[PDB]
RNA sequence: UCCCGUGAACCAUCGAGUCUUUGAACGCAAGUUGCGCCCGAGGCCAUCCGGCCGAGGGCACGCCUGCCUGGGCGUCACGC
RNA sequence: CGCCCCACGAGGCGCCGUCAACGAGUCGGGUUGUUUGGGAAUGCAGCCCAAAUCGGGCGGUAGACUCCGUCCAAGGCUAAA
RNA sequence: GCGCGACCCCAGGUCAGGCGGGACUACCGCUGAGUUUAAGCAUAUAAAUAAGCGGAGGAGAAGAAACUUACAAGGAUUCCCCUAGUAACGGCGAGCGAACCGGGAGCAGCCCAGCUUGAGAAUCGGGCGGCUGUGCCGUCCGAAUUGUAGUCUGGAGAGGCG
């Protein structure tokens, strides 16, 4: 030995491979889309942004990020989300304005549920 | 189970005989009751008491003839009639005897 | 656990072994063990492998001949508890014992036991190597009961 | 504070939806002796202590 | 037969066979930690007797405990009480060193069933005790008749309740008779029966 | 929706049950957004028909899951039986059955006889 | 539609299920929904027959039985 | 109520006298502290000393000898009241 | 230029497993006061108690004499009555305080270690496969001779004969 200095010698580690699982039954996916998009808002204030700023304003899961809304809102109602703001509303839900891209038409997509 | 009889201790109750925890070794061996199947057919067994004085002795051996004489047991199984059985007419008229069955 | 052990030996070495203790350090040659190891080599007892087929066959001669007919296998014997029973009953001829075992009172008595009794021993090196010729790990003693009638001059 | 943490906001939440009188109809039920909510809060007279 | 030699000889601890095997021994003890997994019993026919088997599930640790009294633990040996109490430093824990080895092994080895312990060392600082331990899920124990005792919830933390050897020791339970009595079923349950006032109905 | 009609029907429309009954909910939160009056309380009905239809699937899912590993296989942590932490630590009746040898000659011979007195 | 029946019910009862975030609390923390790593069904292209977003799920500590990987002249045998 | 029939193994019992193994830093003693109704020291614990095998522990006053009664520690399990 | 075998240690998100925490009536272990009483107070008492630290079960603990007794002796453990406010202990003060015998409730005794398979580890775990599936069978690895099984536990027992 040239360094004086013994270290830990390094040796394999093999990976797991369990003979039962510890899990059978699988993953429903809890956060789906109705799950994540609960209802769309129709606050006066909502209203206004659908024809003003092109917008469409949801009560969404306290639990779902920007990405998961984006992604919810093409399986449903089949559109395209420019950009997505979010806040936790004072009384504890989440609240996300979502914009469209400039294809869409917020009216039209605002009428083919009911809001307006 | 059968318990012996035996004189009580200390001078103030030597006069007076009480049952004793079991038979001893001698005694059942005097009167021929294998150690080992006593306790199985309802008689008591002490390995530690002693026998120093004769008249002792000889009264707990009647006992055990006495008890062996009004003992009757059932065969293991149906019909097979082993050593130390009873005829079927003696377990018929046998019942559960209550109280005590010999008295000191 | 290297540090331990190395300062174990050195500390062995400045301290005064006692008589019982430094009658080994004493071991039987080279030349004697390969001599004798030869010898065991011959009576190592039967493998575990080498032990069911012959079950299997006494089974016929059982089940059909209706007599058992197979002969004294002669081995070795080993064991320290089964060693000692065979030495004080005299029934021992060669005694075998390693240098290494630890805890060591359990052979430290040994040479003054077979010396008493009058029946050789012998003080090999390395009790892995008794273990090897009876198929385990280790063994700590062997004895030679009794020889085949070819082997007298050689034993 | 307005920087807050979000455990501290959830709390805040819930004990706004506590401070409402009660539904008008539960004085209706059968059996009924609830008067008024006798745990309405005011934040100027008494403290939450967190 | 071999057990009876290694007995006799471990008898005889002041010859100078036992004094340089156990003068090594305790340097070594003393270079390894306070408790250690060791692989076969030190003292195999000390453990034979104890009930100790070569069996899977049965394990041997040793344990380092320290010599001497118990010092009262108060912060300056400061005692605000009668003079009766202000002792410091001549005190003596109720519990042998026996039963504090067994007990430190007992609560490290939260999953295994202390079953017995025996000396093997000591100095003028530390002993050493080795303890035979138990795995109570180990198959090769469940199907010993002679050992699944150990496995009933009866028997949690024999150790820490005073219930191994050295616990029946320092319980007194060692001897019968007077001298004896108060010390079962225990010192405690004696105190209670006899503070009792039994006042019956017609009395 | 009846759970006798569930029970009977194929994997794959028992999964489109889920996804439409899901839609109708979706519709239904939006009334109560907007409207008011008497279909808001359809809610509830298809709320339990939701639940309902996922036990099913559920339910299903367990009876072929266990009868896969019923095999007596190695069984999922899932499929074991919880019943107490001290039930399934204790022995087995065969367990708590081995007596020594000495102990069970001793019932061999001499076992407890069967006897009376007076006679 | 639930009324001579798969059948109402703030009904009783219990075997089939579900069981958010935590807590002995277990990936590291915590006046933080903060900070890592691993696997990975499903989908996209091809910068490979690889890479991209993944649904879900793992990764605490001590201990026992077995195993795999390895270390040290600690004791040997055999060599070179 | 039915079929299966237990043994050359083990056990009981009768004699024999040849053997007859039985738990160690443990017991036991001193000293210290605690505890007890336990009083020349009831149990327990520290430290020191440290066993025996015609031997060991007891017989509520410490001690030596002769006899006498008594039990066999230092490993473990065990319902019911 | 090696490959050995064992010893003692590694590191593994390795296969499979068991650990910790909660509740307080009663149970087991440790630790541990002072108020108070003594018409003051320090040993004593309060108390081997309260508080403190732990460990269990449906009961727990104890239990089959290295026991008592002094008798014509008895015969595991526990609980009740009695012994008994007694023998004893105690600034012999204040106070404290059991046990044996006897009478009841309930009764039950067992198993190891060691000389004792040596023609033969006859024992045990695990993977895998099968079936009658709380287990049994086959097979392959391993534990264990520094000792698994069987005998045996002083009441005995090994032998021998019948
Ligand atoms: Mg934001
Ligand atoms: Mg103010
Ligand atoms: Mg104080
Ligand atoms: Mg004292
Ligand atoms: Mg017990
Ligand atoms: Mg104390
Ligand atoms: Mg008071
Ligand atoms: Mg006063
Ligand atoms: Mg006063
Ligand atoms: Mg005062
Ligand atoms: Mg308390
Ligand atoms: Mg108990
Ligand atoms: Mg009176
Ligand atoms: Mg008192």
């Amino acid at each position: 030995r040239t360094s004086v200095t013994f270290h830990r010698p390094k040796t394999l580690s093999k990976a797991r491979d369990p003979k039962y699982p510890r899990i059978s039954t699988p993953g429903r996916n809890k956060l789906d889309q109705y799950q994540i998009l609960k209802y769309p808002l129709t606050t006066e204030s909502a209203m206004k942004k659908i024809e003003d700023n092109n917008t469409l304003v949801f009560i969404v899961d306290l639990k779902a990020d920007k990405k998961k809304i984006k992604a919810a809102v093409k399986k449903m109602y089949d559109i395209q989300a420019k950009k997505v703001n979010t806040l936790i509303r004072p009384d504890g839900k989440k609240k996300a304005y979502v914009k469209l891209t400039p294809d869409y038409d917020a009216l039209d997509v605002a009428n083919k549920i009911g809001i307006i | 189970p059968l318990r012996p009889i035996v004189q009580c201790q200390t001078r103030k109750y030597n006069m007076k005989a009480r049952a004793g925890r079991g038979f001893t070794l001698e005694e059942l061996k005097s009167a021929g009751i294998p150690k080992k199947l006593a306790p199985t057919i309802g008689i008591s067994v002490d390995h530690r008491r002693k026998n120093r004085s004769l008249e002792g002795m000889q009264s707990n051996i009647q006992r055990l003839k006495t008890y062996k004489a009004k003992l009757v047991i059932f065969p293991r199984r149906a019909r097979k009639v082993k050593a130390g059985d009873s005829t079927p007419e003696e377990l018929a008229n046998a019942t559960q005897v209550q109280g005590d069955y010999m008295p000191i | 656990v290297v540090r331990i052990q190395r300062q174990r030996r050195i500390l062995k070495q400045r301290l005064k072994v006692p008589p019982a203790l430094h009658q080994f350090t004493r071991t039987l040659d080279k030349n004697l063990a390969t001599n004798l190891f030869k010898m065991l080599l011959k009576y190592r007892p039967e493998d575990k492998a080498a032990k069911k087929e012959r079950l299997l066959k006494r089974a016929q001669a059982e089940a059909e001949g209706k007599t058992v007919e197979a002969k004294k296998p002669i081995v070795v014997k080993y064991g320290l508890n089964h060693v000692t029973y065979l030495i004080e009953q005299s029934k021992a001829q060669l005694v075998v014992i390693a240098h290494d075992v630890d805890p060591i009172e359990l052979v430290v008595w040994l040479p003054a036991l077979c010396r008493k009794m009058e029946v050789p021993y012998c003080i090999v090196k390395g009790k892995s190597r008794l273990g090897s010729i009876v198929h385990k790990k280790t063994a700590s003693v062997l004895c030679l009961t009794t020889v085949k009638n070819e082997d007298k001059l050689e034993f | 504070p307005s920087h807050k943490t979000f455990r501290i906001k959830q709390k805040l939440a819930k004990k706004q939806r506590q401070n409402r009188p009660i539904p008008y109809w539960i004085r209706m039920r059968t059996d009924n002796t609830i008067r008024y909510n006798a745990k309405r809060r005011h934040w100027r007279r008494t403290k939450l202590g967190f | 037969g071999a057990y009876k030699f290694v007995s006799e000889l471990w008898r005889r601890k002041q010859s100078d066979v036992m004094r340089f095997v156990q003068r090594v021994r305790c340097w070594e003890y003393r270079q390894q930690p306070a408790i250690v997994r060791i692989t076969r019993p030190t003292r195999p026919d000390r453990a034979r007797r104890l009930g100790f088997k070569a069996k899977q599930g049965y394990v041997v640790y040793r344990i380092r405990v320290r010599r001497g009294g118990r010092k009262r633990p108060v912060p300056k040996g400061i005692v605000y009480g009668k003079p009766k109490h202000q002792g410091i430093t001549q005190l003596k824990f109720q519990r042998n060193k026996r039963s504090v080895a067994e007990e430190r092994a007992g609560r490290r080895l939260g999953g295994l069933r202390v079953l017995n312990s025996y000396w093997v060392n000591e100095d003028s600082t530390y002993k050493y005790f080795e303890v035979i331990l138990v795995d109570v899920a180990h198959s090769a124990v469940r199907n010993d008749p002679r050992i699944n005792w150990l496995c009933k919830p009866v028997h949690k933390h024999r150790e820490l309740r005073g219930l191994t050897s050295a616990g029946k020791k320092f319980r007194g339970l060692r001897g019968k008779g007077h001298r004896h009595h108060k010390n079962r079923p225990s010192r405690r349950a004696t105190w209670k029966r006899n503070q009792t006032v039994s006042l019956r109905r017609y009395r | 929706v009846k759970a006798g009609e569930l029970w009977n029907k194929s994997k794959d429309d028992l999964t489109k049950q889920l996804a439409e009954l899901k839609t109708e909910l979706g519709q239904l939160r939006i009334q109560k957004v907007a409207s008011s009056g008497s279909k808001l309380n359809r809610i509830h009905d298809i709320r339990k028909s939701i639940a309902r239809v996922l036990t099913v699937i559920n339910a299903k899912q367990r009876a072929q899951l266990r009868l896969f590993y019923k095999n007596k296989k190695y069984a999922p942590l899932d499929l074991r039986a919880k019943q107490t932490r001290a039930i399934r630590r204790r022995l087995s009746p065969d367990e708590k059955s081995r007596v020594l040898e000495k102990t069970k000659k001793r019932t061999v011979h001499f076992p407890q006889r069967k006897f009376a007195i007076k006679a």
